[PDB]
């Protein structure tokens, strides 16, 4: 048995070909992220959320900031929800993008990688115009979203999202009918629906397995039961299966994408309480109340009601949440974040046995591993 | 944009696609870099009257939670069973 | 099962504090007193634990506050000064504690402004 | 304002330079030590005081929104004038 | 008979009526020896009872998943088999007994 | 003055397409051997 | 003062589980020179291991001994394994931290720390 | 609502297994990629000219930070403060004293733009516009001390950048 | 002492050591080590460098922000010189070459140049000087780099009489060119290591009593030449250079009784058995006789 | 409070007074508290400190030109609730959340005033009365301030 | 009313019937249920009751919380028993959450919950790793996110923000080396806190 020795380090016992185990080293992007959302207020801990799954930036501030919502006892305004769909759809085709041609990076296949990354440009444009940042938008904040939309930003999320599923097509192309794509994922990776849940996965991991769920469906959030979509499920809890789901979650995104640009209501866009959003500008400078309320916001930060609350969404890599523990002040008493990819890559081991080494590749591809998140 | 009428015959041929229809690049269809200015709307909360703190301050609604047993019939489940799935009408299978 | 056991509750040597943390500190238990500047009494309620001040210095590109404190900015927050107490015992700190101050009643009254043969008359109001 | 120590070495607005005896200085050679030229205090002092025909001025700083809070000055002395406290601007009432 | 149950690693069963049957009873046979005043035995025999005459009282088998809640036929199946395992370890474990020990003063206070 | 703020055209945007579409290309298997025992009969020749 | 106990139900038996712990330690030191290249002796090894062992000598809890034993073993393990790297090995010797001074005056001379 | 993705069934009557059979020799679906990645080799290239082109932006652009002024000259900042209780890294280092002529100013505001997250929050918690994030991100440099910005450099990149600033305040305020 | 340079911190990266040193030659072997304990109590270290900046980027960590300071500088410009020590509290000389070359003879990097180093200090106020010279340091040597070390040596003395000279024994340490001299390929040899040495120059810059002394450093053992080199290749697992530098490893190594050595600045030598494996193992594909 | 405003008037302004060289006055930020004028009565037993005018007009200070020049005096900033009263030789050099408080004792003379000193990096920025009933009960003399 | 959120007392009432429900079924180990203002259901057991009480509501027919999405501690020093374990399950079935929380201290191991949910291999090191808590019988307990060799539970409380060694690169020694750790800046301690009371409804009685 021969043994071999973000980033990550893999530990592996090999018999010839064969993978006898796998025993994952991590915390090599560990930042004590948790120790350090201790000392912010509920407002500085938020960029925090944006560097975990550092590709899907709003999914994880959507979180957090329903999170803080739920303690607080408010809501977001509606026209804040739709547009936090709107991103939340758009951060998970910034992911799926990510996950499916880096996967494919990975195994040889590097050239949709190219023309889909020329896609994920265009909407990191989207993200820096409504936020002033490609990536780390610090967009959504519980009580809404910070700023409204530029004049002219939806017709050009319009235009983009009109052509998007012929980008898709190409992609297909390349991949789905490819007999070397099927022969280093068909059968590759198999996971029992029952293991699964065991395991602790969720997301796609759960869905190729043919587990009908979905965060979105079951126990929705915003305005996501206004909307409607198809969940695509997998048949052969497999690589390849996973991978069609990915495909399929990228066109039933653009879907949902087509009806927040159709429903985006008007209003406000943080809710109308100076105690917890901060008033506009113009307020700020002209009424008293609203001085001291934008003073204390910014320096004290709002008081949040003690409590906990496990929060999660349907964040593109599986269930995203967090432990949130209030102990009635402005900063967050103990702030444990659930990572999707904690508990997938947990699995590797498992979800390897009787493969290559190239395989172990594949595998690690389809569970959408960000060490960011993982390591926190 | 561009390309001579073959050229477009030739790479539309070969991806099987219209391509011409719904390029990557983007050119005039896009929105001006300078736009009007916003006069954004007011929440629901911007009232002269009618209006008073106390009847809109959701952090001064939370309770503690409610204690149901502490150490100072029929059988439940914790909610009412999931109800099956709807096979998708739009495309049930790829 | 359980078994017995009766020496007194010592984990210094299983918390990875360096030895200069723990011998050479010392820590003070005390409730801090209200902030003079304002009359709320909230940050009045709980037991604090801090450590003893130690030196700072200007850095010398930039002139900031630098450190080689670790403790300079723990503070820990207890219901008891016991509960306070007891943990600083099994970390193996010394410590001092200062029993709380509580503000006596006083004797309030608005009709003494403006007593007939008494001091209290106030002149002005 | 700026002016020279007698090594040569820049004020600052702030006042700032370093004696003869600091080493510290020895960071500036072969380069240079930042300095803003534009002293913002001898600025302010050039802008005209404005007569107002009122006892309490507004001042916002100019721009509306683009400006500081919006603050009231009271002229009732004649002794000085009244400065806003966030843009420095002058106000004075009229005879 | 269906081709899958759309769940990797759950396979058809042939016969379901007579499996459901034969755990269901086997269940009932491992909670008579707990103590009838116990509300583990309580609420569990109403409940698998319940689903026992349903199971009798439909012969077929997507009417009787209808009336069951539980899914796909296999997986009733399989929580059937989940019951029986924990029924069995429920014995050793007792724990209709009283409260084994009372926590410290404030240890469910929240805020300090 | 009105309120201005992004909102989509009177009417909504256009439709937007999102399902699979890889056409159908190519000859029948019969035809695509057909052809390539013809070619190598004629090279034989 | 009934506690739970971790594995060790008295003192004797926690100082049975210490001994193979150094007894393992000991015989590791030879390989971990070896494998990790490293420029200290065998008996600068071995006198570390002792000298860690020792300062935990007035431990008279048999849990708190048993959590000593198991964060050891996992040190071991670390160490026989690979996991950790030289610089990791090498950081119980403290070659770059110049001695501090120990006497009151030295103290007194360079700071305000006791 | 749910969809297969991979549930489906080959026809196994003998045309269709032909179908497969050619598909398995001839290389058919192999072939068919290499159309794809054909027709990119006549597509233009979506490549920018950099330097002489750059990537488009919009006003609200996070960049390098600088220290503004009213129109008259004076200071904007009035050490109040905000930003630096609210800056998410504590990357901002602030003291203040009366001015000679008595005005509430800074002595010191460092920014270390190695601890900065670019996030924008001191620029919203300014009630006076002093600090902003400005359109500049080719200020790379080639030592770390460079990025220590102190109130002489923020003061410059205010005077060197406030034409272009000044515009895109205009652009954006009403959003603020 | 002015306030910048009082002592602050607990004698790391961080911490204000008060030492503010000039140091020449800090690009070659000796600079190296002398830089990096500097840089590690928090000392401010100005480095003049002849070299392109690529040649001084591994000195770059050595000490926390703001703490090395780079400067161009010329051995024949005195300007150059003035600039880079004029604000130094000590300057250090480790110019040096084992060989000479068209455009700097030994009679430049070893009389010249220290020397002008000496003045411009002395002029510009420096308190401190530390002058490096040789333990076989002679006028009548066979080896013109011996002798121009003397003729040097006495130059600094007389133009900057409270200089603190040096005078090592061969060094050994991993970028040597002396157990790797050897490994490259009548005499009594006392090498000495070069953390021994480093560690006595940083201890003269503090020691008061160090000002106008003469010290030299030696290693704790003394070895015939042949069982040295025998040694060597025993430690390096191989069966078993100018002329001027053959003069050199020829030379025995000089016994001073009357000048103080290492033991006089709180140093203990370290023997060559304890370390020569950690510079020699590299090299790789019974400890030596030592006189009494 | 509520969160907002709908004040639509322009407001007060009201001209400051000097009353010496520890006590800077911002007196339109004056709440008419009168906490100022009984400290000063009947804690200092300095009679100096009133109301002038009447209605919204109605002004807290000296009337005259006249320095409040108390060992005492120093208090009135602790009990001013706003800005209004605030210490001269303090201004605008620290914000109270970024201070760190150390509880200490005077020497300034035999009393023992317990105080707190407001520190930041590493630096004294200023003294606080710390409540003591049985000395000092929560006031410093100007020199212990 | 537009910025509150909507209270659901159809999901309270179910929630709280279901914490009898488990509270009479294992009244061995449950030591307190209580249910939050926005719904969350919360078991109290004794640290005993783990695997019995685990186990019961992954099996239980009523229960089938299958998933285990999330265990963690948290640390709260003025308690006796400072650390506080958290499990939090998902039940697909019920399409429902429940919280299960039990406590120990530095020197109390807690059994393992690998054999009810693999999933909780890596949390349990994780807690092992940031807080010191102990598992029992668990197959491979070690750190999983800190350095090799580091010492001390970064998580508790009473471990300072920026630990105590800090690592360079040393050329001497031709090796990364840990020391103890100097900022050029401190860390800056901001006290935030208002003196007054902000939420009367959790007033503590005096
Ligand atoms: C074989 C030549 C085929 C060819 O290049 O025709 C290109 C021509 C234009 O192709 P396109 O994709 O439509 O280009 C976009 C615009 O139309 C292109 O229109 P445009 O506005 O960009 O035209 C200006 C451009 C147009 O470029 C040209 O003038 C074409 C010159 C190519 C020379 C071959 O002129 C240039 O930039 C000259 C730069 C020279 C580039 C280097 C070419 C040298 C190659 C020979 C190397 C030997 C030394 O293609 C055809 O007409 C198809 C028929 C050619 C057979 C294939
Ligand atoms: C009168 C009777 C006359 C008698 C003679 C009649 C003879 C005619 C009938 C014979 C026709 C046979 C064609 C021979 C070509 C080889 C066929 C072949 O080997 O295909 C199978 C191979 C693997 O296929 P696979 O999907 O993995 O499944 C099979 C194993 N289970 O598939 C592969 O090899 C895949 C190759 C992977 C590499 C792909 C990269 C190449 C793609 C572009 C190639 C373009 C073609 C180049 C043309 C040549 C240029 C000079
Ligand atoms: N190493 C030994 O065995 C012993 C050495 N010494 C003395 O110690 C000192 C340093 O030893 P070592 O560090 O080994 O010598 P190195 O040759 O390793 O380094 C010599 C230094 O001198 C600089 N230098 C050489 N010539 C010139 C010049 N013409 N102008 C400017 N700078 C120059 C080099 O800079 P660049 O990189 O630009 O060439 C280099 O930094 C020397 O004086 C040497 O004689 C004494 C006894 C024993
Ligand atoms: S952009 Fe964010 S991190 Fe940077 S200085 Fe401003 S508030 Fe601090
Ligand atoms: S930049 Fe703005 S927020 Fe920061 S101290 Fe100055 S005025 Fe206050
Ligand atoms: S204490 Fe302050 S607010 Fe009150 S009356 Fe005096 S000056 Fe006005
Ligand atoms: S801080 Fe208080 S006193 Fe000062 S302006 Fe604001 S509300 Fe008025
Ligand atoms: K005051
Ligand atoms: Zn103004």
């Amino acid at each position: 048995n021969l043994t071999l020795n973000g980033v990550l380090r893999l530990v592996m016992e090999l018999s010839g070909e064969m993978v006898r185990k796998c025993d994952p080293h991590i915390g090599l992007l560990h930042r004590g992220t948790e120790k350090l959302i201790e000392y912010k207020t509920y407002l500085q801990a938020l960029p925090y959320f944006d560097r975990l799954d550092y590709v899907s930036m709003m999914c994880n501030e959507q979180a957090y900031s329903l999170a803080v919502e739920k303690l607080l006892n408010i809501r977001p305004p509606p026209r804040a929800q739709w547009i936090r769909v709107l991103f939340g759809e758009i951060t998970r085709l910034l992911n799926h993008i990510m996950a499916v041609t880096t996967h494919a990076l990975d195994i040889g296949a590097m050239t949709p990688f190219f023309w889909m990354f020329e896609e994920r440009e265009k909407m990191f444009e989207f993200y820096e115009r409504v936020s002033g940042a490609r990536m780390h938008a610090a967009y959504v904040r519980p009580g809404g979203v910070h700023q409204d939309l530029p004049l002219g930003l939806m017709d050009d999320i319009y235009e983009f999202s009109k052509n998007f599923s012929l980008r898709i097509d190409e992609l297909e192309e390349m991949l789905t009918n490819n007999r070397i794509w099927r022969n280093r994922t068909v059968d590759i990776g198999i996971v029992t629906a029952e293991d699964a849940l065991n395991y602790g996965f969720s997301g796609v991991m759960l869905r190729g397995s043919g587990i009908q769920w979905d965060l979105r469906k079951t126990q929705p959030y915003d305005v996501y039961d206004q909307v409607e979509f198809d969940v695509p499920i997998g048949s052969r809890g497999d690589c390849y299966d996973r991978y069609l789901c990915r495909v399929e979650e990228m066109r039933q995104s653009i879907r949902i994408i087509s009806q927040c640009l159709n429903k985006m209501p008007p209003g406000e866009i943080k809710v109308d309480d100076a105690k917890v959003s901060p008033p506009k500008r113009a307020e700020m400078k002209t009424s008293m109340e609203s001085l001291i309320h934008h003073f204390k916001l910014y320096t004290e930060g709002y008081q949040v009601p003690p409590g906990a609350t496990y929060t999660a969404i349907e964040a593109p890599k599986g269930e995203f949440g967090v432990y949130l523990v209030s102990d009635g002040s402005s900063r967050p008493y103990r702030c444990k974040i659930k990572a999707p990819g904690f508990a997938h890559l947990a699995g590797l081991d498992k979800m390897s046995k009787g493969h290559m080494l190239a395989d172990v590749v594949a595998i690690i591809g389809t569970q959408d591993i960000v060490f960011g998140e993982v390591d926190r | 944009a561009s390309a001579t009428r073959f050229i477009q015959w030739l790479r539309n041929w070969a991806s099987g696609r219209d391509l011409q229809a719904k390029l990557q690049l983007r050119y005039q269809e896009i929105s001006k870099r300078t736009q009007p200015p916003p006069k954004l709307p007011v929440g629901p909360s911007h009232k002269l009257s009618n209006n008073y703190y106390c009847t809109r301050d959701g952090r001064r609604e939370a309770m503690p939670p409610s204690i149901v047993m502490s150490s100072q019939k029929k059988a439940v489940s914790p909610a009412p069973p999931i109800k099956r799935w709807e096979l998708s009408q739009d495309e049930p299978y790829l | 099962q359980l078994i017995t056991v009766d020496e007194k509750l010592d984990i210094t040597t299983i918390t990875g504090v360096p030895e200069e943390h723990i011998k050479t500190r010392k820590a003070r238990i005390f409730v801090p007193a209200r902030n003079n500047m304002q009359s709320g009494v909230n940050n009045t309620k709980k037991w604090k634990m801090e450590f003893d001040t130690r030196e700072r210095w200007e850095n010398p590109l930039m002139g900031w506050a630098s450190t080689a404190d670790p403790l300079s900015n723990l503070v820990l927050t207890f219901s008891t000064k016991e509960d306070a107490v007891a943990f600083a015992e099994k970390n193996g700190w010394s410590y001092d504690v200062e029993e709380r101050k509580v503000p006596k009643p006083k004797s309030k009254s608005y009709g003494a402004n403006f007593s007939w043969n008494k001091r209290t008359r106030v002149s002005t109001k | 304002g700026v002016r020279t120590s007698p090594t040569g070495e820049k004020v600052t607005h702030t006042g700032q330079v370093y004696d003869d005896g600091d080493y510290r200085k020895v960071r500036f050679v072969g380069r240079q030590k930042e300095v803003n030229e534009n002293f913002a205090i001898d600025l302010i002092a050039e802008q005209p005081v404005s007569q107002v025909g009122s006892r309490v001025i507004s001042c916002d700083g100019g721009g509306g929104a683009l400006g500081h809070p919006r603050v009231y000055i009271n002229l009732d002395k004649e002794t000085k004038t009244g400065t806003c406290g966030y843009c420095g601007l002058q106000f004075r009432q009229q005879h | 008979l269906k081709k899958t149950t759309g769940l990797v690693g759950l396979a058809v069963c042939e016969t379901p009526h007579e499996r459901l049957k034969i755990l269901y009873t086997k269940i009932l046979d491992v909670l008579g020896h707990i103590p009838k005043n116990a509300a583990y035995r309580k609420y569990t025999e109403q409940i698998t009872n319940e689903k026992l005459s349903m199971v009798k009282a439909e012969p077929d088998v997507k009417k009787l998943e209808e009336r069951l809640q539980g899914g796909q036929i296999e997986e009733v199946i399989l929580q059937a088999e989940n019951e029986l395992s924990l029924a069995r370890k429920m014995i050793q474990w007792k724990p209709w007994e009283p409260l084994v020990e009372e926590p410290p003063a404030s240890q469910w206070k929240w805020p300090i | 003055s009105k309120v201005k703020q992004d909102m989509p055209p009177v009417g909504g945007y256009g439709p937007i397409d999102y399902k699979r579409n890889l056409p159908r290309r190519g000859l029948s298997g019969y035809s695509m051997f057909a052809v390539g025992i013809g070619a190598l009969l004629f090279g034989y020749w | 003062t009934s506690v739970k106990p971790i594995f060790s139900r008295d003192m004797n038996e926690a100082k049975r589980r210490v001994r193979e712990l150094y007894r393992a330690w000991y015989r590791e030191v030879p390989n971990t020179v070896h494998l990790f290249q490293l420029d200290i002796s065998v008996k600068q090894g071995r006198d570390k291991v002792r000298e860690m062992f020792k300062k935990n000598a007035h431990i008279t809890d048999p849990r708190v001994v048993d959590l000593l034993v198991i964060k050891g073993k996992m040190e071991l393990e670390e160490t026989i394994k690979v996991w950790k790297q030289r610089t990791h090995v090498m950081r119980f010797f403290h070659e770059t931290e110049a001695p501090r001074p120990k006497d009151f005056l030295s103290k007194f001379y360079v700071g305000h720390d006791p | 609502t749910y969809k297969y993705v991979n549930l489906r069934e080959p026809s196994m009557d003998m045309k269709s297994v032909t179908d497969r059979a050619a598909q398995t020799l001839l290389w058919t679906e192999l072939i068919r990629g290499l159309g794809m990645t054909l027709s990119y080799l006549f597509r233009e290239p979506a490549t920018i000219n950099y330097p002489f082109e750059k990537g488009p932006l919009s006003p609200r652009f996070r960049g390098e930070h600088a220290l503004r002024r009213y129109p008259s000259g004076e200071e904007r900042c009035i050490a109040c403060k905000l930003c630096e209780a609210v800056c998410p890294a504590q990357a901002i280092t602030i003291e203040a004293e009366p001015r000679a002529d008595g005005s509430r100013r800074t002595t010191r505001y460092d920014i270390d733009m190695t601890k900065c997250i670019y996030c924008g929050f001191c620029q919203e918690a300014c009630p006076v516009d002093a600090i902003v994030e400005g359109p500049n991100f080719e200020f790379s440099t080639e030592t770390h001390e460079e990025l220590l910005y102190n109130k002489e450099k923020l003061l410059n990149n205010g005077d060197k950048w406030e034409a272009e600033i000044a515009a895109n305040i205009q652009a954006d305020y009403l959003y603020r | 002492l002015h306030h910048a340079v009082i002592p602050h911190g607990k004698g790391g990266r961080s911490s204000v050591s008060g030492i503010v040193a000039t140091v020449f030659g800090a690009t070659g072997f000796l600079g190296r080590y002398v830089v990096n304990h500097l840089g590690r109590m928090g000392s401010q270290v100005i480095v003049p460098h002849r070299c392109e900046p690529y040649d001084t980027m591994h000195l770059r960590p050595m000490g926390d922000l703001g703490q090395i300071i780079f400067m161009d500088w010329n051995g024949r410009d005195k300007d150059s010189i003035r600039r880079a020590v004029e604000h130094s509290s000590v300057v250090i000389n480790l110019v040096g070459r084992e060989w000479e070359t068209q455009n700097f003879d030994f009679e430049d990097v070893f009389v010249k140049i220290p020397q002008a180093i000496a003045q411009v200090s002395k002029e510009a106020g420096v308190e401190k000087f530390i002058h490096i010279s040789h333990l076989n340091a002679d006028i009548k040597s066979s080896s013109k780099y011996l002798r121009s070390k003397a003729v040097g040596e006495k130059e600094v003395r007389e133009t900057f009489p409270e200089a603190t000279i040096i005078k090592p024994a061969e060094i050994f340490g991993r970028e040597d060119r002396f157990l790797n001299y050897f490994a490259n390929i009548k005499t009594v040899k006392q090498p000495v290591y070069i953390v021994d040495v480093t560690k006595g120059i940083i201890n003269a810059i503090k020691d008061p009593d160090a000002r106008g002394k003469t010290f030299a450093f030696v290693g704790p053992s003394r070895y015939l030449l042949f069982d040295l080199v025998q040694y060597v290749f025993a430690v390096a697992h191989r069966p078993f250079t100018t002329r001027d530098k053959v003069e050199r490893i020829h030379t025995t190594d000089k016994i001073l009784p009357h000048l103080p050595g290492l033991e006089d600045l709180g140093v203990e030598a370290t023997p060559l058995e304890l370390k020569a494996i950690e510079v020699l193992r590299r090299h790789r594909t019974q400890p030596a006789k030592t006189i009494p | 409070g509520s969160d907002r405003s709908r004040f639509l008037e322009g407001k007060r302004a009201v001209e400051d007074k000097n009353i010496g060289p520890l006590v800077k006055t911002i007196m339109t930020r004056c709440i008419q508290c009168t906490r100022c004028i009984r400290f000063a009565s009947e804690i200092a037993g300095v009679d100096d400190l009133g109301t002038t005018g009447r209605g919204n007009d109605m002004q807290v200070g000296t009337y005259i030109e006249k320095m409040f020049m108390s060992e005492l005096s120093g208090n009135i900033i602790d009990i001013c609730p706003v800005g209004a009263l605030t210490s001269k030789p303090y201004a605008f050099t620290a914000r109270p959340w970024e201070t760190r408080k150390t509880e200490s004792i005077d020497v300034m003379d035999a009393v023992g005033s317990n105080i707190v000193v407001s520190t930041r990096t590493g630096e004294v920025m200023r003294i606080l009365p710390r409540m003591h009933e049985d000395i000092n009960e929560e006031w410093i003399s100007d020199k212990t301030r | 009313r537009p910025t509150v959120r909507p209270r659901n007392d159809v999901a309270h009432k179910q929630l709280s019937a279901f914490g009898e429900y488990v509270a009479e079924i294992l009244p061995k180990y449950v030591q307190q249920v209580q249910v939050s203002c926005f719904n969350e259901l919360e078991i109290c057991i004794h640290p005993d009751g783990v695997i019995p009480v685990l186990t019961f509501l992954r099996d239980h027919s009523n229960a089938q919380f299958k998933s285990l999405a999330d265990l963690t501690a948290v640390d709260i020093p003025t308690r006796q028993n400072r650390f506080e374990i958290v499990y939090n399950l998902l039940s697909l079935r019920f399409n429902s959450r429940i919280r299960v929380k039990t406590y120990t201290d530095e020197l109390t191991p807690i059994e393992s919950s690998v054999p009810v949910y693999k999933a909780a291999n890596w949390y349990e090191r994780e807690i092992w790793d940031m807080f010191g808590v102990f598992f029992a019988n668990h197959p491979d307990l070690r750190r999983i996110l800190t350095d090799y060799g580091f010492e001390g539970h970064p998580f508790r409380k009473d471990f300072p923000l920026s630990g105590y060694v800090e690592l360079r690169y040393d050329d001497e020694v031709k090796r990364v080396v840990a020391e103890p750790v100097e900022l050029a800046q401190e860390f800056r301690k901001f006290d935030l806190n208002s003196p007054w009371e902000a939420f009367p409804a959790y007033r503590q009685p005096p």
